[PDB]
RNA sequence: GAGACCGAUAGCGCACAAGUAGAGUGAUCGAAAGAUGAAAAGCACUUUGAAAAGAGGGUUAAAUAGCACGUGAAAUUGUUGA
RNA sequence: UGAGCCCGGGUCGAACGGCCUCUAGUGCAGAUCUUGGUGGUAGUAGCAAAUUUGAUAGAACAAUGUAGAUAAGGGAAGUCGGCGGGAAUCUGCGAGAUUCCCACUGUCCCUAUCUACUAUCUAGCGAAACCACAGCCAAGGGAACGGGCUUGGCAAAAUCAGCGGGGAA
RNA sequence: CGAAAGGGUCCUGUAAGCAGUAGAGUAGCCUUGUUGUUACGAUCUGCUGAGGGUAAGCCCUCCUUCGCCUAGAUUUC
């Protein structure tokens, strides 16, 4: 989940900002070395601010188009039922004329 | 579009069916009606026009001409047709012994994994003095048949193509009595026939091919069986001459193949037919040449052609060097050639 | 696991580097693109965007500086890491074959990748000097172990086992040594003396590597360890 | 204490967790849902395998009575056969 | 005759029937009927709400175009426009000599730029509207009523993609 | 046959680097120079018809090289 990855990376930046400067750089070298280790082993880590934000933006856009597709289809179905009742009342009035 | 050519259908067969042959009368001498080659490409020629009454009379005229590589074809069979109230129908066919590997590849579909058994019992029937049956079939053809066709195959092993399967076709024998044409075919068995033998100089013919399928950008657009009529053979080249593209006007010893070879085809070493104008089909494709059904009605036919030269600059670019000799002479010496030497 | 060898790192290429890269590709067969023809207008972006859909996991880049120094950049697609080795001494496969009394031509063995053998690299802590061991050497081991496909001794056909790739470290676990990387290639010949004798024949190329520098990404990222330049905190 | 009453879509909304579960800001609205077997004797044990699942084997008068359980129609579905 | 009744075969396990009367909450195809269950549509549409936050999984791809805009170019049309700048040519740096264009429009199109909209496959999940039964064509079929029927033309399984024919004032 | 090479053929335009007082000029140093010299300097001259590419839908090689071989799954009188 991109949201879960965002939460994890937010916790990561809070920890980085809380720890002191010399060991900012020390632990930073540490997770870079380990990052290279598991990613070279093959574990594709997913930690990039722009990439995750743009993935979330794509998901939100997909949801928006889907909601619009709802509104169109639902309005069409309601229109169909309304029309059916409309000619039913039409034909009842025709019978009353007859 | 024209209603005679719609709906747009794919060509059922990649070869191309001849359908109609010229009408037969017994009075002419015997002759085959068809031949096959492969579209190699086209070049440019300039010609001293000999059309009286034309604006460009006795002037240089530049034309585009198709080259068809035409290796000698081998006669491997005769067929006898009988006329019936339901049309013509195959009465009986006779084959030849020692059928070629390539015609056997035509008879087969998966040649690499099949043990070569086709026509083996037929060759045995020839070999074991069933000449009784052989002469029986020939006598049946002579007695009951009115139309005879020679089965002839063209030879990829001489053509410069990655293909290895031969090309077969039936070619009618006209101009003579049925017995005469059957004897002529019987003589023809197991002998190559040249395009000098089938066709001849400066003459009008018909050409059958399958026009290219324009695929991958209401339906099939392309790959259509087309017989284009009225195309004039201007030249027949010999392969072995090496002065094929050479013309009397320029004594430049070169073959019909331009610098670098034909693009996407190669280099031709055989008999070839050089015909005027654009012609249906593409390169490497089988081209079916045949005689006109009717005697000609224009001076364009029986107009004799005199050539000047044939474009042999590399068609892979905008070259202007006909021969490697003149090219290496004009460019002079280069540093890479000097270092090699 | 697929790897490609490219000369795009150098501004221009010559016969020596071309032969070296051809030999490296021959070593990398069959998991490499032999017909990769480098063009001057190409770039690292084009090559990585080709690696993307091609599923290539590793990329060797042979660069040549204006001074004539040659560098080998081993990068893992498509986001790094990057390892900068410097060329100290190199020999061509043709020269190796000429020097060898009985050179063996490559054959059906092109179908099988070489087994990686790794010597003198220190994985466990011996002096707690973690900066070289626990930062550089483990990454080296993982990088090459991923460069070559994982080897399961319990399923690999011994008759297919024909090539070996040697990586010998001139360095001691006490962080004392010349820190030199020795890359070599050998062909296996099995002779019946079951007792079988294994004879290894040089195939080349011989490679003298200086572990110069490292990057997190594809030719990008912070310098994690540079031998000559240590950045302050 | 009784009935020429109804017998689980009936009879009170409720034969059973029923004004329960649930909805609504709120006044209020408000269901569905019974039966193994005489007695759990509710399948020991072996063997598949990630399961609300099988093959043996056992209990019972009967398990195609196995807590999906008194009997088990039609709609609909599958295999075999014509 | 009929609504119905009796028996044979299987299942099944606790009550039931014939006749005379008495009684009634007593007989279903419809009610866009009630409840419950189950179909075609359909493994289709599409991944959309539902099923400590939220969340289909791989492969791909980066294109194709569309709408709305721009004190940009070109072409076209109409007029009462055309008879300093740019583009060139000739000649021996030459005041060097000579040739072409510049307008406006409440007019049309294209190309250039901006904003916005756009994306496929395989796996997994997976509805809804609608449904008396089904759809070749021609003429006839009194009541501008045809899918029934008559006479003909004919008529060969099953898929994907285009396509056009029917459904009084 | 199908992976390098070689040759052919087209394409672009004369590669890096080196050597030229060639280079509008600029700032110093000496016995002051009719190739003064040291540093910077777009750009011009020779190596250099150079360099590089050339099949993914261009040709030809005598082994130019090297490799691959009678498979394996179903169906049909």
């Amino acid at each position: 989940d991109p949201k879960s990855a965002l939460m994890q990376l937010e916790a990561k930046k809070k920890r980085l900002e809380a720890l002191p400067e010399e060991k900012r750089k020390e632990i930073e070298e540490k997770e870079q070395w380990l990052a290279a280790r598991r990613r070279a082993e093959g574990i594709k880590v997913h930690d990039d601010e722009s990439l995750l934000k743009k993935a979330l933006k794509r998901k939100e856009a997909r949801k928006k188009k889907s909601e619009r597709e709802w509104k169109e289809r639902i309005k069409a179905v309601e229109q169909s039922k309304q029309e059916r009742q409309r000619k039913r009342e039409e034909n009842i009035r025709k019978r009353r004329e007859e | 579009g024209s209603l005679a050519f719609l709906p747009r259908k794919r060509a059922a067969r990649h070869r191309g069916r001849v359908k109609s042959f010229p009408k037969d009368d017994p009075k002419k001498p015997v002759h085959l009606t068809a031949a096959m080659g492969y579209k190699a490409g086209m070049t440019t020629i300039v010609r001293d026009l000999d059309r009286p009454g034309a604006k460009a009379h006795k002037k240089e005229v530049v034309e585009a001409v198709t080259i068809i590589d035409c290796p000698p074809m081998v006669v491997v069979g005769l067929v006898g047709y009988i006329e019936t109230p339901r049309g013509l129908r195959s009465l009986t066919t006779v084959w030849a012994e020692h059928l070629s590997d390539e015609v056997k590849r035509r008879f087969y579909k998966n040649w690499y994994k099949s043990k070569k058994k086709a026509f083996t019992k037929y060759a045995k029937k020839y070999a074991e003095n069933n000449g009784a049956s052989i002469t029986r079939e020939l006598e049946r053809i002579k007695k009951y048949c009115t139309v005879v066709r020679v089965l002839a195959h063209t030879q990829i092993r001489k053509t410069p193509l990655k293909q290895k399967k031969a090309h077969l076709m039936e070619i009618q024998i006209n101009g003579g009595s049925v017995a005469d044409k059957v004897e002529f075919g019987r003589s023809l068995f197991e002998k190559p026939v040249t395009i000098d033998t089938i066709f001849e100089k400066d003459e009008m013919i018909d050409v059958i091919a399958v026009t290219k399928g324009h695929g991958f950008v209401a339906g099939q657009m392309g790959y259509h069986h087309r017989t284009s009529v009225n195309h004039k053979i201007y030249r027949i080249g010999k392969g072995d001459d090496e002065a094929n593209a050479s013309t009397e006007t320029d004594l430049t010893k070169k073959k019909i193949t331009p610098m670098g070879g034909f693009v996407r085809y190669g280099e031709v070493n055989n008999d070839y037919v050089m015909i005027k104008g654009s012609v249906p089909g593409v390169k490497k494709r089988i081209m079916t040449l045949r005689k006109s059904l009717f005697t000609h009605t224009s001076r364009k036919a029986l107009e004799k052609v005199e050539l000047k030269w044939i474009d042999t600059s590399s068609e892979f670019g905008h070259g202007a060097f006909q021969t490697a000799a003149e090219k290496k002479q004009f460019m002079g010496t280069l540093k890479k050639d000097l270092q090699t030497s | 696991p697929k790897s490609m060898v490219i000369r795009i790192g150098a501004g221009e290429v010559g016969t020596s580097v071309s032969q070296l890269c051809t030999d490296v590709r021959k070593v990398m067969e069959p998991g490499t693109a032999s017909r990769l023809k480098e063009r001057k207008a190409n770039r690292l972006r084009d090559y990585v965007t080709m690696c993307g859909p091609l599923g290539v996991t590793h990329l060797l880049l042979f660069s040549r500086s204006t001074s004539g120094n040659v560098n080998l950049r081993l990068v893992v697609a498509p986001r790094g890491p990057t390892f900068h080795f410097r060329v100290e001494k190199y020999s061509l496969t043709k020269d190796v074959r000429r020097a060898q009394r009985h050179p063996k031509g490559g054959g059906k063995e092109y179908m099988t990748p070489p087994l990686l053998v790794m010597n003198n690299f220190t994985d466990p802590k011996s002096d707690a000097h973690s900066k070289v061991p626990r930062h550089l050497e483990s990454l080296t081991t993982t990088a090459f172990q991923s460069l070559f496909p994982p080897i399961n001794p319990q399923t690999t056909p011994l008759k297919s086992i024909r090539r070996v790739l040697l990586l010998n470290r001139e360095l001691s676990p006490e962080n004392d040594g010349k820190f030199v990387v020795n890359f070599r290639h050998y062909l296996i010949t099995t002779k019946p003396v079951e007792r079988r004798a294994v004879k290894l024949v040089e195939l080349g190329p011989r490679m003298r590597l200086r572990m110069t520098k490292v990057e997190e990404g594809l030719c990008s990222g912070k310098v994690l360890w540079h031998e000559y330049v240590s950045k302050s905190k």
